[PDB]
């Protein structure tokens, strides 16, 4: 019956590990959007959308709040950072002999860093 | 406590051979030496943990533990929060600049919950009998209704 | 903000149940469930209803 | 009107995509500046921007 | 039954659980809240007996307008607005009962009257000095004293007083013949005889 | 975005692997290693101090 | 509808007389009475309105230890002890009438309390000053007046100085421009605005 299939989350718990919302059916649990779903997106012209889709509201963590913040605020919302996701994807694949660089090239003498 | 639970189990089953399904506990106890509380803290003491991803069951569509989240938090709570500082801190900081410094230094507003009168009495200006006095002063001035009325209803 | 209030705030959190939302309707029943209620439940809950 | 608008908008001007953004970018000063002026609950900054960019600016 | 500490509030203004409280035992005396500063209390209670009249002043849509105060540990009871709405909405003597613990509320205004903003503050600090005697007083040998643990300057707020509460009392506790001290303790000698 | 520009596939020399763990303190004697398999306390729950979960380290 | 000569009396203690005192017009004052050489007059009202806190306080058997007083030219009415008991002993509708006046003048005291508590010659009359022109004052021209004679240490009993504070009623005048005086007009230039 309809109420059997109806939901919505403004935002509400994460995952664990791994801090996107939780979607599971029950209990406000979110949309996701799998690649031929992008397909649609990147496909079409501007796709800031899709940026953002992809961590303010998944990601960012700190992305999260504040920019839901930023909206009560009253305003537009702050430029977003890099997922999560990756951030652990570091992690595991270093977590196997690896020596990820990556890493910036600033200044006129280009700068070689590093970071988390 | 390994072997004590099995020494309850058999002690236990003779319970049981008696008293059928041992229901008996704090008269086990009369033979378990300890209120059931333990008995049972045994029980789950003595729980083997999960996969964390065994599949869901009634389908095989997932595994466990993505049903729920980090020990993070809503941003719904972090905004309300934030908001509770500036809040304050106009709603502060509005009555006495210079008071509204040490209300931050012997309290929070930024990373102290404090700083002794003591030591804050000089930190500002070296003072004794400057101090508890602008305290409450501070307190009951943004006290009292209009002033404690705006934290009314953001108590956060 | 308790100072202010002074509220010496409490310290329990309350899960009550609620129902979610989207229902309605009678209550028909009710069935607790503790040391003399069965005691069916997890090694160390109290009540189960 | 509007959608003609929106439409003229992007049928004679650069790439459709130069222009969302600038017309964004636009409302976006459109709500930073005149921030909250008119309530513009209606004619979002957005819209504001599109009018004042396919009628307006044009 | 519901109380506090030696050291904590009832309510403030603003605050809409306005209804006719039960001060079971202890003061909880009230502080009456004002604008930049300096409350009264004004209120001071007894057994059993009612205090904070609320959902009763602009009827139930008052404003306390006045801060309270959960003054020794408290000890107070209340009862469901009704108590003094519906269940008041009955017979008078409801109602009345009701008005009785106002009245006393009302009388312990009259006793501050006449003893408070009399003149000195020195004869007043007295003048209602015995009525606290009176009232929470511990009478043992020299006569009816109170025996609570207090300020200086709580004290003050019984004058605006600075340093009269350790320096004047001093007197009466000695110079002048009226009360001696243990660490934070009052013994009232008398009702009049000596320091009258 | 402005971070960093390319990544670097590579290997992880025993160095590189003991410099994912080092957490040397002031007290000037290194860690980020752990000397035990088991998890949690039974008791209570904590991480014991040089197991899966030490806070050592991590 | 009772009256009595301009600054006379309602009763003394000792005579309680005809409990109730519905205060109509005039618009006047009971000075309390006691010991004390002072006797703050406390009660001060309104149309209509009551007094008669007599065969009341304290379950009755209670004197009006307030000696009265028919302050203006008094205008008061009244009704029989039992006039009131058999009329709340029924509903009380007839006396919410009376408990909503009992409220009336129970707050009545403990506002211009909060300005008497104020121990100082100074600021606690500009408060009280305020008081008045809300009560009995005369909204004219320059603001919400009194236009009441002040027979200056009228202002004085609520104080206890002498006639410094009679000069500094000049300052409402002279320095505070807050009101004016005319063969004893009173003329409160505002709620606040030229001494706030």
């Amino acid at each position: 019956l309809v109420d059997d299939k109806i939901h919505a989350r403004s935002t509400g718990p994460y995952s664990l590990v791994t801090q996107q919302p939780l979607g599971g059916k029950a209990q406000q649990g979110g949309q996701r959007f799998g690649e031929m779903e992008v397909w649609a997106l990147e496909a079409f012209g501007a796709a800031y959308t899709l940026q953002e889709l992809l961590t303010v509201k998944s990601d960012d963590m700190q992305g999260r709040n504040e920019a839901l913040n930023a909206i009560v605020k009253g305003k537009a919302i702050p430029r977003p950072g890099t997922p999560e996701s990756f951030k652990v994807l570091m992690r595991e694949l270093q977590s196997l002999g690896l020596d990820i660089a990556v890493h910036k090239v600033e200044t006129q003498a280009d700068g070689s860093s590093l970071d988390v | 406590l390994y072997e004590t639970i099995s020494r309850i189990k058999k002690t236990t089953k003779l319970l049981s051979q008696e008293m059928g399904r041992k229901p008996t506990e704090e008269e086990i106890a009369t033979r378990m030496e300890m209120t059931i509380e333990k008995l049972r803290f045994i029980a789950k003491s003595a729980q083997l943990p999960i996969s964390l991803e065994t599949p869901i069951g009634k389908e095989e569509d997932s595994r466990l533990g993505d049903f729920i989240e980090s020990d993070g938090e809503t941003p719904e709570d972090q905004v309300s929060k934030n908001l509770l500082r500036e809040d304050l801190e106009k709603v502060l900081d509005s009555l006495s600049p210079r008071e509204r410094d040490v209300l931050r230094l012997r309290y929070g507003l930024d990373d102290g919950r404090m700083k002794t009168l003591e030591e804050i009495g000089q930190i500002f200006n070296v003072t004794r009998e400057r101090i508890r006095q602008i305290e409450a002063k501070a307190l009951r001035k943004l006290r009292h209704p209009n002033r404690n009325s705006v934290l009314k209803e953001y108590i956060r | 903000l308790r100072a202010i209030f002074g509220e010496k705030a409490r310290d329990v959190r309350d899960n009550s149940l609620r129902v979610p939302n989207g229902e309605k309707g009678r209550v028909v029943d009710v069935r607790l469930f503790t040391r003399e209620q069965g005691d069916e439940l997890p090694p160390g809950a109290n009540m189960v209803v | 009107q509007i959608m003609h608008r929106a439409e003229d908008l992007i049928s004679a001007a650069s790439n459709r995509y130069r222009i969302t953004v600038q017309v964004a970018n636009r409302a976006k000063r459109r709500r930073y500046e005149e921030f909250e002026s008119a309530e513009d609950a209606m004619m979002k900054p957005v819209l504001r921007a599109i009018i004042e960019m396919s009628d307006e600016l044009t | 039954v519901e109380t506090f500490e030696r050291n904590k509030t009832i309510f403030f203004p603003g605050d809409p659980a306005e209804r006719v409280y039960f001060l079971l035992k202890g003061a909880v005396k009230l502080s009456r809240v004002y604008e930049a500063g300096e409350e009264i209390t004004v209120a001071l209670l007894r057994e059993n007996s009612v205090f904070g009249v609320l959902s009763l002043l602009t009827g139930n849509k008052s404003d306390r307008f006045y801060h309270a105060v959960a003054f020794t540990p408290v000890e107070l009871l209340s009862a469901p607005i009704e108590q003094v709405e519906q269940a008041l909405k009955e017979n008078p003597e409801l109602s009345m009962l009701m008005l009785r613990g106002l009245s006393s509320r009302i009388l312990q205004t009259e006793m501050m009257i006449e003893t408070l903003a009399h003149r000195d503050m020195g004869s007043r600090l007295v003048s209602f000095l015995l009525i606290l005697c009176r009232d929470f007083g511990v009478p043992c040998a020299d006569g009816i004293t109170i025996d609570l643990k207090l300020s200086h300057q709580a004290i003050a707020e019984a004058i605006g007083s600075t340093r009269v509460t350790v320096t004047r009392l001093l007197g009466d506790l000695r110079e002048k013949k009226m009360i001696s001290i243990h660490k934070k303790k009052i013994t009232v000698h008398k009702p009049v005889t000596l320091s009258r | 975005t402005n971070q960093f520009d390319y990544v670097k596939i590579g290997l992880a020399s025993p160095e590189r692997i003991r410099q994912w763990g080092e957490r040397t303190l002031p007290n000037g004697q290194v860690v980020g290693e752990v000397t035990k398999p088991e998890t949690i306390n039974y008791r209570t729950l904590k991480p014991e101090m040089d197991g899966l979960f030490c806070e050592r380290i991590f």
